[PDB]
Order: structure tokens, then C-alpha cells, then sequence
């Protein structure tokens, strides 16, 4: 919980060099299994923008274009496709609670007041609070953006899900 | 008290450091036989020691 | 006293030391102080420190609270410690008081 | 009692009398054009959008008539 | 009174909870709506033309694509080599054959084990594995510096009587297995491969060093990659077809979007030094008091 607060205040403190929105996210067992959720090491969003590559290179062109070219010396580019791709992730922050629990009977015995239209109780066994950002270029926003979340454990590997924009603000955009 | 009146034959990597430097005289290759008497004036391996 | 004697601990090191510590917790309007004895295990004062730190952080979210909601009122401190002196395990006696008691009045140190 | 032969560099399997060589070839360009298994994916997910836009428009014909 | 945001955050409490899915409808995670962000208070606009979302269907297409059109460029090498030989393969991995056997059926079971690595093909499988550490970070002075060393002079007797001491006969190669007794394909297999001495073919054994026995069981046919991405393809009998694999076709930035290899920062519990043994992991579990 205490996760989402914070990282509404960094986005709003941080809004205008990047124009991210947060975006308050939960994630239980239908996501991830216990096992990685207990060594979850830290997540990974990407805000790619709406036809074409991502936010964190150049808008028009680059040099990751070209094709590899099946070489052994610089096989992909060298070093700088490395840092191009290192920096368009950003890391957000990260809260996971790994005991068994509901999220409105949570909520209410923390200090909000959840006020939905009809009792969605939904019930988990483990609550990890992540915090994305999501990119609007203007003060408009396309609907056509995806995100991708990663997620790390400390072996290195990771997982990757994504999904558009449009799903996330199909009726809460509409409700503004 | 100037820096080097030869700087041909002083800094570490010259000629006649690489020529009498029995170190890289050994990385060129040469007859131990023969006496050298700039040997006692560029062995900074052992000059050092 | 009873009321003001607590501990982190199950009291079984060897010497036992005792602190006075008092805090300031800012929930309530003006302040609300809990005054508070407390005896340790641990002598060096620092990690002392440390571990109030890990048990007193809700006083500590409290006093940046309190500086949040009133810019001009200046808020004073959040605690200070002060040792007494050192006894022994057995000492204790369940008001819980001593009947042994080395005595060092040291100075009021205080922290955040 | 076993025979064998040693493996080398320099041992060759030749082609199957090119009568299954030919059903290779046709198994080649039978499937140079046809499913790519990459838009099966962008199929999936094309059906499932497009079910669940049409059921969307179930629920708009169904309340904006009231 | 200065009222702190925090307060009026929770007492403004949340508005909704609404979940959403992923693009492959695989995971569904919930999303909060609280009315106390920001986010209210910025008046944005927003509006997805219908060309916007082709476009992004079309990107995503690709992004996913992009490892199966390696796969396919990987069987296209496979069937070009083979028709450009003329049929004859010769047998790079030592095995003892028999010359009394039937082996028309054999390449029938070739066919019919390709056609079935083709169904069965995954982006957790052997070229893309393979693919991971050449992504990497210090990959290209690694590779230079091996070339260099490779691309070495004959040495004079001055660097072997007075310079320091010269100095990988094994090697990490990635495998996809596949069989056809029960139509069973297995994908993310490591093999420790090295060559017989006795001999110039290959030797194929575990990390344990098992001498991997697939190799004689006549129904299976395997794909080894290695990691300079020399290409094999074994069918039982120890003969197989090689070749290189081929990305020249494909963009830069996709191969890095995809599955370019992490790398990870500093957290609790981690050395500041580099490369040591580190203690256990963080670990917060339930199991415990979380203290």
C-alpha cells in the first residue's frame, strides 16, 4: 500500500522533465507463482510509444536499424546497443506483501476508504504493490501505447507481459 | 634540476632503454657473452631492488 | 514502576544496563511524551540508538508529520537518551526495582 | 559376437537413392508458403478482441435501446 | 492548518478497482484508481484513431514474430544446405555404425522428426539460448580478443625463453532434443561437448559428464548450436548436416527489444566488490515473522 502513495508524489514531483501518470498496480497468483514472488528482486516498465520503438532513444531514427549482419566481432553493434537498451528501461518502485490476505479488508484496516459500487471482494495469497509509469508525449494521450513489465529475479532471468493502453483506460478515462 | 637532458635514452619505453634494458634484451633476443657496459646504467629491474 | 519499565528483550544477558528514555510523539495536538525507563543487554550507545530507531519509527513518521502540518511551530527534538548506571540479572525483582544499582549519571544524548 | 565400424571424418551416408530426396524437396516448398505460426498468435488475439468488441455491442444495443 | 497530502490521500480514499489482461489474455492484474492522484488535476485529453492501433498490432506482430522467423530462416538454411550438397552428409560426431542396416528409414525418420521440430518450435529453444550470451555486455572485446588470439603469430623463442606463459578445449553448447517414439520435443537442453582425441569428431556429455546417450536410440534427432553460432543438426548414426545461422535479415533494435540479456544492479545484501561469493538471497518470505 504504502508503495503507491510515494510513487504518485515522485511522478507528480517528476512530471515535468518525463509527463508520466502512475499507474497503481496489484499482482497475485494468478500472475506469478509464490516461489517467485518471495525472491522477486525488482520490476521493469518500458513505456513504448504508440507506433514505433520506445521512449528512450532518439524519435526520428537511430542507428539500431540496421541489420546485425551475423558478425562475431561487434555482433550486435557493440557496446552502444547495450546502452541503448539499458537505458530505455526505467526501474519503478516495488512492495510485496507474501501472506495470504484480501485487498479491501487490507485497505480498510490501513487508513483508506474504499468506496466501490458493489462488493468485489477478491482474495489472494500473496499482494506485491507495483507502481508503473505510463507516457503522455503532449497533455493528450494515444490509446495505441503498450507497456511492458518485467520482472527479475536474482538469477537473471525474467518474465515479460505486456499490454496496450486502451484496455488500461477503457472506462476510467472514460469517466473523466 | 631540468627534467631529462637526453630524453632519447631516460623515459621507461625508449631506444636506449630498450636497447640496454637486459629485460628487453632478453625480449629481443641476445648473446650474454658479450659484456655490455651500459648494462649497470639501465637495469631498472634490479637497480630498483 | 510498572508502567514505565519495558524491554526488547528476555532479560537473560549478564549486566544489564538501564536507560531513561523519553520520546515525542506529536499525534496529539500539542505532544504526547511517553516517559520510559528501559533496561538493555546492550551498552554501546549507537546501536542503541539504532535499535529505538527500529522500534520507535512510528515517533519518527510522527515528528516529520508534525513538521509538515506546522511550518512555523519548530519542532524541538524526538528523544534523548540518557544511561544510569548497570545492575544484574538477578537484580530484578517483580513495582520492579533493584537493589543493587551502579550509578552513572551521563549526559542527555539525543537523537531522531 | 558384435561387427561395427569406426567412426571417422571421412565416412559419408549418401543421398536415399533420391527417391525420398524428391519428397524432402516437396516438403520443402510445400511449406515455404502457409502457416508461419506468427500470426496464429495475432489470430488469437484478433478473434478474442473482436469477440469481445461484438459483445461490447451486445451490451450497447441491448442499454442504449433501454 | 497546513493539512498534509497524505491525509486527504487516504481519506479520499479509492475510487474503483478494475482488473484488465494482458495482450495473450495469459496473466490479469488489477489496477487501483485512487481519486486523490494527480492524475485528476492534469486535464488530459485522450483519443486512439483506429490507424494508431493497426500500426501498434502491426509493431507487436513483429515483436513477437521476430523469433520464429529466426526458426524458419534456421529450417530454409537447413534445406538449402542439403539440396546444395547433392544429399551426402558426412559424420561429424563419432558413434560406432553398423554397415548391415537399413537406412532409407532413417532419413524417413529425418523428415518426419524435422517436420515435427518445426510444429513444435518456442523461443525457449536452442538458437535463441545460444543467442543470449552474445547480446551481452563485454561480448565484443571477448570475441575480438579471442580472434586476436586466435590470429596469432608463430611465437619466437624470445617470448618462450623470457615472456610470460601462454594458455577452452570444451564448450557450452545448447541443444533442442527431439524423438519420435512418443512424439516428445525437449527444448532448453545444455550440453558439454569437446572433441575425441583419438579421433576428430565430437564428444557430447553432461555438465556431470554422463557421455550423453541419446545419440545411439534410433527414433530421436537433435540441433546443436554453438556459441559462436556454428550450426549442427545429427540424426542417429552420428551423421549431420552443418551450416552457419543467419540474422542478416533481421533489424538491430528487435533483437535487443526482445530477449537481449540483463544486466543488474545493486540491492541489499550484494557486494560492492565485484565477482565475490555472495551470502543468500533477501528473501522476505511468510514463512517467518517478516521482522
Amino acid at each position: 500500500m504504502e508503495t503507491h502513495l510515494y510513487s504518485d508524489l515522485a511522478f507528480e514531483a517528476r512530471f515535468a522533465d518525463d509527463e508520466q501518470l502512475p499507474l497503481h498496480l496489484v499482482l497475485d497468483q494468478e500472475v506469478l507463482s509464490n516461489e517467485e514472488a518471495e525472491t522477486l528482486r525488482y520490476v521493469y516498465y518500458r513505456n513504448v510509444d504508440s507506433a514505433g520503438r520506445s521512449t528512450g532513444r532518439a524519435p526520428g531514427g537511430d542507428e539500431d536499424d540496421a541489420p546485425a549482419s551475423d558478425d562475431a566481432e561487434d555482433a550486435v553493434g557493440g557496446d552502444r546497443a547495450f546502452d541503448r537498451e539499458r537505458r530505455t528501461w526505467q526501474r519503478a518502485c516495488f512492495r510485496v506483501l507474501p501472506r495470504p490476505l484480501e485487498l479491501l479488508d487490507y485497505l480498510r484496516q490501513s487508513g483508506l476508504t474504499v468506496t466501490l459500487e458493489k462488493e468485489q471482494r477478491v482474495r489472494m495469497f500473496y499482494a506485491v504493490f507495483t507502481t508503473l509509469g505510463l507516457r503522455c508525449p503532449d497533455n493528450r494521450l494515444s490509446g495505441a501505447q503498450t507497456l511492458h513489465l518485467r520482472l527479475v529475479w536474482p538469477d537473471g532471468s525474467y518474465r515479460d507481459w505486456e499490454f496496450l493502453a486502451r484496455d488500461l483506460l477503457r472506462e476510467e478515462m472514460e469517466a473523466n | 634540476f631540468a627534467a631529462t637532458h637526453n630524453p632519447w635514452a631516460s623515459q621507461a619505453g625508449c631506444l636506449s632503454d630498450v636497447l640496454y634494458n637486459t629485460r628487453h634484451r632478453e625480449r629481443l633476443g641476445y648473446n650474454s657473452k658479450f659484456y655490455s657496459p651500459c648494462a649497470q646504467y639501465f637495469n631498472t629491474e634490479e637497480i630498483i631492488a | 514502576p510498572k508502567d514505565m519499565y519495558l524491554t526488547w528483550e528476555e532479560t537473560r544477558g549478564r549486566l544489564q544496563y538501564v536507560y531513561l528514555i523519553i520520546v515525542y510523539d506529536y499525534d496529539g495536538p500539542e505532544t504526547r511524551p511517553g516517559i520510559y525507563v528501559l533496561t538493555s543487554s546492550i551498552a554501546h550507545w549507537q546501536t542503541l540508538v539504532d535499535v529505538a530507531r527500529g522500534k520507535f519509527a512510528r515517533e519518527r513518521c510522527s515528528f516529520v508529520n508534525r513538521r509538515i502540518t506546522r511550518p512555523r511551530q519548530i519542532p524541538l527534538c524526538t528523544g534523548v537518551i540518557q544511561k544510569l548506571g548497570w545492575c544484574l540479572a538477578d537484580d530484578i525483582h517483580t513495582v520492579v526495582r533493584l537493589d543493587n544499582f551502579s550509578v552513572e549519571l551521563g549526559d542527555f544524548r539525543e537523537f531522531v | 559376437v558384435a561387427v561395427f565400424f569406426e567412426p571417422h571424418e571421412e565416412n559419408v551416408l549418401r543421398c536415399p537413392e533420391r527417391v525420398l530426396r524428391r519428397l524432402l524437396e516437396d516438403a520443402a516448398v510445400t511449406m515455404r508458403g502457409g502457416g508461419w505460426r506468427e500470426d496464429v498468435l495475432m489470430d488469437r488475439v484478433r478473434k478474442r478482441y473482436l469477440r469481445q468488441e461484438l459483445r461490447d455491442l451486445g451490451h450497447r444495443v441491448q442499454t442504449y435501446c433501454e | 492548518d497546513e493539512v498534509a497530502r497524505t491525509d486527504e490521500w487516504k481519506g479520499a480514499g479509492v475510487s474503483r478497482l478494475r482488473e484488465v489482461w494482458d495482450v495473450q489474455h495469459r496473466v490479469r492484474l488489477r489496477v487501483l484508481w485512487y481519486v486523490n492522484s494527480f492524475w485528476r488535476s492534469r486535464e488530459l485529453s485522450y483519443d486512439d484513431h483506429e490507424v494508431e492501433l493497426y500500426r501498434a498490432l502491426d509493431a507487436y506482430r513483429a515483436r513477437i514474430a521476430v523469433e520464429y522467423v529466426l526458426i524458419r530462416a534456421v529450417r530454409d538454411e537447413i534445406y538449402a544446405v542439403l539440396r546444395r550438397d547433392g544429399g551426402a552428409l558426412p559424420q561429424r560426431f563419432a558413434c560406432h555404425v553398423s554397415r548391415n542396416m537399413s537406412w532409407r528409414v532413417v532419413w524417413e525418420l529425418c523428415r518426419h522428426a524435422l517436420a515435427l521440430w518445426m510444429d513444435w518450435a518456442d523461443v525457449r529453444s536452442c538458437i535463441i539460448k545460444a543467442l543470449t550470451p552474445r547480446l551481452s555486455r563485454g561480448a565484443a572485446a571477448a570475441a575480438q580478443r579471442a580472434r586476436r588470439q586466435r590470429e596469432r603469430s608463430a611465437p619466437k623463442p624470445q617470448e618462450l625463453l623470457f615472456g610470460p606463459r601462454n594458455e577452452p578445449a570444451e564448450q557450452t553448447w545448447y541443444a533442442d532434443v527431439v524423438r519420435c517414439v512418443r512424439a516428445q520435443v525437449d527444448l532448453g537442453v545444455e550440453v558439454r561437448a569437446a572433441r575425441c582425441p583419438r579421433t576428430g569428431l565430437w564428444i557430447v556429455r553432461d555438465r556431470r559428464g554422463r557421455l550423453r546417450r541419446w545419440l545411439s536410440q534410433p527414433e530421436v534427432c537433435v540441433l546443436y548450436v554453438t556459441p559462436d553460432l556454428d550450426f549442427y543438426w545429427v540424426l542417429p548414426g552420428g551423421f549431420a548436416v552443418s551450416s552457419r545461422v543467419t540474422l542478416h535479415g533481421l533489424a538491430q533494435r528487435a533483437l535487443r527489444d526482445r530477449f537481449q540479456n540483463f544486466e543488474a544492479v545493486l540491492a541489499r545484501g550484494m557486494h560492492v566488490e565485484a565477482g565475490r561469493q555472495e551470502p543468500e538471497t533477501p528473501r522476505v518470505s511468510g514463512r517467518r515473522l517478516p521482522f
